[PDB]
C-alpha cells in the first residue's frame, strides 16, 4: 500500500488536484496507514487511487471463491491507471478551458452586438430628424431650380432613411435569432466553475474504468463502478453521477463512426472499444 | 550599462492572434515571454526571434505575468477571476487559484519566492502562497480598479497603483499603507521601483538630503495617463521630478539596469528614452504603427522588447 | 402638396438617367479600351 500510494503521489504531482475548500469526512476511509490524520484534496485522490487498486483484488477474490475465472492484477495495472488518470485530466481540462473561451467570445460579440444596435437606434432618430427638418423647409421655400436640387436631397434622405430601416429589422432578426444560443451559452458559463470541480473525480472513475473494467462483464463492471463512486462520495470528492461514462469518453461523432464500423450498439460494446481507442 | 535602443529592429514577432499585453525577459535563460488578450501566454527567443511555444490554459484575456528570481515558476493572470502557476520546465499549469474576484489586473512574485500578490477591479490587493495556494492575507484601501502592482528586492514593501489616483505604499508585517499618494492629475497605470544600482544617482539629479543613517530610502516611480511620469520616495512621499512630454497616455515605466537614463513607452506608438540626471537624452523612437502596451529591459543583455496592440512584439538593439 | 412630390419624382427619374449615362460612358471607355484585346 506504501508503494502505490508513493506512486501516486509522485506520478501525480504535476497535476492541480487542489481543493482550497476541501471538507475532512468525519469517517475517512483510511486506506494507507501512515496517511496524514488531517489529509489534504491530493491526498484523498491518491489514498482513493490505492483503494481502487485494492478493489480490484477483492474483486479478483471473489471471483475465485464463487468460482470464476479471474486474472492476475499486477503493478502495471496501476500504472496505466494512473497515466489514464493524468491523461483524462489534462485533456478534459484543456477541452473545458477552450470551450468557455470560446463562449465567452461569443458573449462579447452578442454584447458588442446589441451595444452597435442602440447606435443604430439614435443614428435612426438623428436621420429622422434631419429628414424632418429638410422637407420642412422644401415645402416652406417651394411655397413662395435650387429647390428642386433640396427636395432632391430630402428624397436622397429618405431613401437612405429606408435603406437604414432595412439595416434595423435584418439586425434585428439576427439579434433575436441568438437569444437561445446567447441563454444557453450563459448557463453553461455560469456551470463551467462547477464543472473544473467534478474533473478530478470523474477523470478517476473513468482511468479506472478503462484500465480495471475491461475483462469483466458488464455486473462486474457495474459493481466496481459503484464500489468507486461510493468510495469517493465517502472521501468527500466532488464527481458528476448523471453523465455515462460511455458519454464521457466519447464523442458522438465517434459513436456513429464506430457504428457504422458494425460495432453493436451497446453499452459494453462502446465502453469495449473506448478501451480500443484510448 | 549605458545601453540605448536604436531605431533598427532586429525582430518583428508576429504570432498572438490577439492585441499583446505585457513582455517579461527570463531570469536566466535567453527566453521572451509574452502575454496576449487571445488567452495565450507565447514564449520567443529573443537572440534568433523563433516562435518556441504557446501556454494556453487560460480562459479569458491574460493580463500581466511574472517570473520569480529562480525563473523556475511563471504566474499569470487573466480576466478569467483566477491567477495560474506555471511550471516553466514542464510548461504546464499546476495550480489554478481562484477568488479575487472579478477581472485580475496585475501579478507580482517577491524575490523571495514564497508568495503572489495580485491587484483587480475588486478593490483589493490579495497575497497568496506559491505551495499551497491560500490568500492569507487581504489587503485593503483602494477605492477603485487597481491596475499594477509591484514587490521590492526583498519581499517587505509593496506598491499598489490604482484608477482612484492613489498610488499607496504597503508593508507585509503590519499590512498598513506608511505612504499614501494622490497628486496625479489623472489616472495612474503603471510603476515600478529603483533598482540598488541608483540610489546614489538620485543624489545628485535632485539634490535630495541624506538622512540620519545615510540611506537615501526606497524611491517610487508611477507613470499616469495624464501623459506625466513621475519619480517619488517611499520613505517621505514628496515629488522630486516630474517628466512631461509624452504624448498620449503612458503604459509602462521602468529603469536602466545602469540606473543612469529613464526608458517607458506610452500610447504615443513611440518608445521615448529620457535623461533625469542632467535632462539631456531626449531620444523618441518610433516603435509600433499602433497604441503600445507594455516593455521590459534585459538585466544583462542589450535587449528591450516591445509588446503593443498591432499583434506585434518587437526587438531593440541595445547600443 | 402633391405637385412637390411629381417635381421630386421628376427629380428622381433625372438622378437616374445621369446615374444610366455616367454608366455608359464609363462601360464606353471600357470597351474602347479593349479593342486590343
Amino acid at each position: 500500500t506504501e508503494a502505490l500510494y508513493q506512486v501516486g503521489k509522485e506520478f501525480t504531482s504535476k497535476m492541480d488536484l487542489e481543493k482550497p475548500n476541501y471538507i475532512v469526512p468525519d469517517y475517512m476511509p483510511v486506506v494507507y496507514d501512515k496517511l496524514p490524520q488531517p489529509p489534504s484534496h491530493r491526498e484523498a485522490i491518491v489514498n482513493s487511487c490505492v483503494f481502487v487498486h485494492q478493489t480490484l483484488h477483492q474483486a479478483n477474490a471473489r471471483l475465485a471463491k464463487r468460482g470464476g475465472r479471474t486474472m492476475a492484477i499486477t503493478p502495471r495495472h496501476y500504472l496505466d491507471f494512473i497515466n489514464h488518470y493524468a491523461n483524462l485530466f489534462h485533456e478534459k481540462r484543456s477541452e473545458l478551458e477552450e470551450q468557455q473561451m470560446h463562449l465567452n467570445v461569443g458573449l462579447r460579440k452578442i454584447k458588442e452586438t446589441v451595444d452597435q444596435v442602440e447606435e443604430l437606434r439614435r443614428d435612426l432618430r438623428i436621420k429622422s430628424q434631419e429628414l424632418e427638418v429638410k422637407n420642412a423647409a422644401a415645402n416652406d421655400k417651394l411655397k413662395k431650380e435650387e429647390y428642386a436640387v433640396l427636395i432632391s436631397e430630402a428624397q436622397a434622405i429618405k431613401a437612405d432613411l429606408a435603406a437604414v430601416e432595412a439595416k434595423v429589422n435584418r439586425s434585428t432578426a439576427l439579434l433575436k435569432s441568438l437569444s437561445a444560443e446567447r441563454e444557453r451559452w450563459e448557463k453553461t458559463s455560469e456551470t463551467f466553475k462547477n464543472q473544473m470541480s467534478t474533473i478530478a473525480g470523474d477523470c478517476l472513475l473513468s482511468a479506472a474504468f478503462i484500465a480495471y473494467a475491461g475483462y469483466f462483464d458488464q455486473q462486474m463492471r457495474q459493481n466496481l463502478f459503484t464500489t468507486w463512486s461510493h468510495h469517493l462520495q465517502q472521501a468527500n470528492i466532488q464527481f458528476r453521477t448523471d453523465i455515462a461514462r460511455t458519454e464521457y469518453l466519447s464523442n458522438a461523432d465517434e459513436r456513429l463512426r464506430w457504428q457504422a464500423s458494425s460495432l453493436p450498439a451497446d453499452d459494453l460494446c462502446t465502453e469495449n472499444a473506448i478501451m480500443l481507442k484510448r | 550599462k549605458e545601453w540605448i535602443p536604436r531605431p533598427p529592429e532586429k525582430y518583428a514577432l508576429s504570432g498572438h492572434r490577439s492585441p499583446v499585453t505585457r513582455v517579461i525577459f527570463h531570469p536566466v535563460f535567453s527566453v521572451m515571454v509574452s502575454a496576449s488578450e487571445d488567452a495565450t501566454i507565447k514564449v520567443w527567443d529573443y537572440e534568433t526571434g523563433d516562435f518556441e511555444r504557446t501556454l494556453k490554459g487560460h480562459t479569458d484575456s491574460v493580463q500581466d505575468i511574472s517570473f520569480d528570481h529562480s525563473g523556475k515558476l511563471l504566474a499569470s493572470c487573466s480576466a478569467d477571476m483566477t491567477i495560474k502557476l506555471w511550471d516553466f520546465q514542464g510548461f504546464e499549469c499546476i495550480r489554478t487559484m481562484h477568488g479575487h474576484d472579478h477581472n485580475v489586473s496585475s501579478v507580482a512574485i517577491m524575490p523571495n519566492g514564497d508568495h503572489i500578490v495580485s491587484a483587480s477591479r475588486d478593490k483589493t490587493i490579495k497575497m497568496w502562497e506559491v505551495q499551497t495556494g491560500y490568500c492569507v492575507k487581504t489587503f485593503t484601501g483602494h477605492r477603485e480598479w487597481v491596475r499594477m502592482v509591484r514587490p521590492n528586492q526583498d519581499g517587505t514593501l509593496i506598491a499598489s497603483c490604482s484608477n482612484d489616483q492613489t498610488v499607496r505604499v504597503w508593508v507585509v508585517a503590519t499590512k498598513e499603507c506608511k505612504a499614501e499618494l494622490r497628486e496625479h492629475e489623472h489616472v495612474v497605470e503603471c510603476i515600478s521601483w529603483a533598482p540598488e544600482s541608483s540610489y546614489s544617482s538620485i543624489s545628485e539629479a535632485t539634490g535630495s538630503e541624506t538622512k540620519k543613517s545615510g540611506k537615501p530610502g526606497p524611491f517610487l516611480l508611477s507613470g499616469s495617463r495624464d501623459k506625466t511620469i513621475k519619480m517619488w520616495d517611499v520613505s517621505t512621499g514628496m515629488c522630486l521630478m516630474t517628466l512631461v512630454g509624452h504624448d498620449n497616455w503612458v503604459r509602462g515605466v521602468l529603469f536602466h539596469s545602469g540606473g543612469k537614463f529613464i526608458l517607458s513607452c506610452a500610447d504615443d506608438k513611440t518608445l521615448r528614452v529620457w535623461d533625469y540626471k542632467n535632462k539631456r537624452c531626449m531620444k523618441t523612437l518610433n516603435a509600433h504603427e499602433h497604441f503600445v502596451t507594455s516593455l521590459d529591459f534585459h538585466k544583462t543583455a542589450p535587449y528591450v522588447v516591445t509588446g503593443s496592440v498591432d499583434q506585434t512584439v518587437k526587438v531593440w538593439e541595445c547600443r
